[PDB]
């Protein structure tokens, strides 16, 4: 039975090294033709293959990567090492340890890939997000800003979660996060009725709940 | 050139 | 490097569909051993990929015969031949033959539905924010079909480039449209220097685009 697991630092900081240990089990590097490789995808973006090593000692590298990369391992204890130096914000990414033979029969294929350790650069702090309300200048709708957190995750209801229907919220951007939220209820509900935009931020300790004023 | 025999 | 180019990186489809994905490559993917090193993968949301076929045209084990892939040299295609609900998501070929190893940008499968035009709704600053030295003007433009949009933001006429960010939810399970979040960011001085605020959407549902706007003057 197969097994890839990857252990790595969650957060690091542009200039630091990255290490990453790739854990595996039933199959052996030793192993004649046998290999184990990595490969990354930054966020929401596409695959970039990074090294791989050979149960031989031999190694390959992206060629853009070359100077930054070091692919190690210890086959007696079922273990393959990436190493990545001067780490930048780019190098934010899902870094996956993947199974790779150099025989058909062990399998020339990336069949096997770990679940990947998500891996996040930036020179921030803790810092609280700021929360802001956004009023309208059949039915309306009001937004929630919350600007300038880090790090993720951060958690929006509106209501408490109480109103549920009709909200799209945003996934987060770019070195500190942003997001937002909307929701559009009918027009008899608003400003009758309250509508709260409720944002917890863990790690700062942060809760926030901005009611929406009308203008 | 990457490894396959 | 070899370049793996997909063709298209979007492709809408009922479930039922036949549905093709052409992948070519800038040099031949034959290897002096006499394979080719041709591969295509599935990621779905929140998951590792998962290898479907390698050498062009294997099936790896426990894939469904609906998946097919053909091809030489250059020139390679994945083939589903009925397009069922757990097949959506994110198809890469690859290359293993030359390094660097390199992938597909991605076909991005998705689900075919009727055209929607945006909804979309302007915010100025609150007071919250203003009382800070900051100034962020958002635009939701929520629940459109296709995907393809364009926002711009003009203050006073001129058009903003500098200070943009924007967000894209992925397709909704239920009603199959997206939505969209663009933030105009500005210091409090440059807002208080400009009356008009602008966002301006431009989609296949309007001949002609979509204007929200509003005077800060009058906030």
């Amino acid at each position: 039975a197969v097994t890839l697991k990857e252990s790595g630092p969650g957060i690091l900081k542009p200039s630091q090294t990255l290490s990453l240990t790739c854990s595996f089990s039933g199959f052996s590097l030793s192993t004649s033709g046998m290999g184990v490789g990595w490969i990354r995808q930054p966020s929401g973006k596409g695959l970039e293959w990074l090294a791989h090593i050979w149960w031989d000692d031999d190694r390959s590298y992206n060629p853009s990567l070359k100077s930054q990369l070091t692919i190690s391992k210890d086959a007696a204890r079922n273990q393959v090492f990436l190493r990545i130096t001067s780490v930048d914000t780019a190098d934010t990414a899902t870094y996956y340890c993947v199974r790779r033979a150099h025989t058909t029969v062990l399998g020339d294929w990336f069949a096997y890939w770990g679940q990947g350790t998500l891996v996040t650069v930036s020179a921030a702090k803790t810092t609280a997000p700021s929360v802001y309300p956004l009023a309208p200048v059949s039915s309306v709708t009001l937004g929630c800003l919350v600007k300038g957190y880090f790090p993720e995750p951060v958690t929006l209801t509106w209501n408490s979660g109480s109103l549920s229907s009709g909200v799209h919220t945003f996934p987060a951007v770019l070195d500190l996060y942003t997001l937002s939220s909307s929701v559009t209820v009918t027009s008899s509900t608003w400003p009758s009725q309250s509508i709260t935009c409720n944002v917890a931020h863990p790690a700062s300790s942060t809760k926030v709940d901005k009611k929406i004023e009308p203008r | 050139q990457f490894r396959h025999d | 490097d070899v370049l793996m180019t997909q063709t298209p990186l979007s492709l809408p489809v009922s479930l039922g569909d036949q549905a093709s994905i052409s992948c070519r490559s800038s040099q031949s993917i034959v290897h002096s051993n006499g394979n080719t090193y041709l591969e295509w993968y599935l990621q779905k949301p929140g998951q590792s990929p998962k290898l479907l076929i390698y050498k062009v045209s294997n099936r790896f084990s426990g894939v469904p015969d609906r998946f097919s892939g053909s091809g030489s040299g250059t020139d390679f295609t994945l083939k589903i031949s009925r397009v069922e609900a757990e097949d959506l998501g994110v198809y890469y070929c690859f290359q293993g033959s030359h390094v660097p190893l390199t992938f597909g940008a991605g076909t991005k499968l998705e689900l075919k539905r009727a055209d929607a035009a945006p909804t979309v709704s302007i915010f100025p600053p609150s007071s919250e924010q203003l009382t800070s030295g900051g100034a962020s003007v958002v635009c939701f433009l929520n629940n459109f079909y296709p995907k393809d949009i364009n926002v711009k933001w003009k203050i006073d006429g001129s058009e903003r480039q500098n200070g943009v960010l924007n967000s894209w939810t992925d397709q909704d399970s239920k009603d199959s449209t997206y939505s969209m979040s663009s933030t105009l960011t500005l210091t409090k001085d440059e807002y208080e220097r400009h009356n008009s605020y602008t966002c301006e959407a431009t989609h296949k549902t309007s001949t002609s685009p979509i204007v929200k706007s509003f005077n800060r003057n009058e906030c």
